[PDB]
């Protein structure tokens, strides 16, 4: 919406997109995890079950967003996939 | 769901409290320019969560 | 073993497991409507990839 | 008038319309005449 | 408060020209999402 609508920013729009909302990504991340917490553990018999869900979306979303929004994809995807070529 | 659906809710409201600062604004006019920034999303990503 | 003797899967099991046969077939189609729905509102052969 | 989302579109036909060939019956003619019930019983 | 001042740094710093660094490179983060596909 910066690139075509705005200035192209070959790569100052992908980095300019996220200097105008690392505030969402960590808003969402850290208060769905807070919420998964009931489930990860604290409860432990009045359903086993609770445990099955939230481990496997409490580890998944450290490793989406710490990881994301950082170091791997999600930044270097734009670059090589759009760019580089056509 | 209570994950995705605080989610959705997150990036219409805070998306409008930037407006209010990057170019304080807060009136109604702000809200709606919000959202040509993020309804282009709003309907994509629905589709593809489905 | 001797003739006369054969033998028949009795008798809850199955019809198509789910971790295995079934879980390839459902994650394939995620993946080819992703791709279509992520181009619907974006128009491109790029921007789908990241 | 834009490219992208009327292919897609054409593209969901290509795999729910592919689909309903693989997952429907495929024999002669369907039920045409009334149905009916036949008893039988046997006095040798 | 000082929970505002801290947000700022670490957004605009400190996270967003240690983004200006992965950018330049390339080669190595990408061998770095194979080893994760591994």
């Amino acid at each position: 919406d910066l690139m075509d609508k705005e200035g192209k920013g070959l790569i100052e729009a992908t980095l300019d997109a996220v200097r105008m909302r690392l505030r969402p990504i960590l808003m969402t991340s850290l208060a769905f995890i807070l919420g998964v917490m009931p489930l990860v553990i604290s409860t432990g018999a009045g359903s086993g079950a609770q445990n099955a869900v939230g481990t496997g979306v409490m580890g998944g979303m450290v490793t989406a967003t710490v990881l994301a929004i950082f170091f791997v994809p999600v930044f270097f995807v734009v670059v090589r996939r759009r760019f580089s070529r056509k | 769901a209570i994950g995705l659906l605080v989610d959705d809710a997150i990036v219409v409201v805070e998306n409008v409290e930037r407006v209010m600062a990057e170019e304080g604004l807060p009136p109604k006019e702000a809200t709606r320019k919000s959202m040509g920034q993020i309804q282009g999303a709003l309907v994509g990503i629905a589709m593809v969560l489905s | 073993l001797p003739t006369g003797v054969g033998y028949d899967w009795t008798g809850m099991s199955y019809q198509e497991r789910l971790s295995g046969n079934q879980a390839p077939s459902l994650y394939a189609i995620s993946l080819i409507v992703v791709f279509l729905c992520l181009a619907a509102l974006y128009e491109s052969w790029s921007i789908p990839f990241s | 008038d834009r490219p992208i989302f009327a292919w897609v579109i054409a593209i969901i036909i290509m795999l729910a319309g592919g689909l309903a060939i693989l997952k429907l019956p495929v024999a002669q003619y369907p039920t045409i005449a009334p149905p009916a019930v036949t008893i039988s019983a046997s006095y040798p | 408060f000082g929970w505002f001042n801290r947000m700022f740094e670490k957004s605009t710093h400190h996270y967003t020209d240690s983004v200006g660094g992965i950018l330049r490179s390339t080669g190595r983060y990408l061998v770095l999402y194979l080893i994760i596909v591994v």
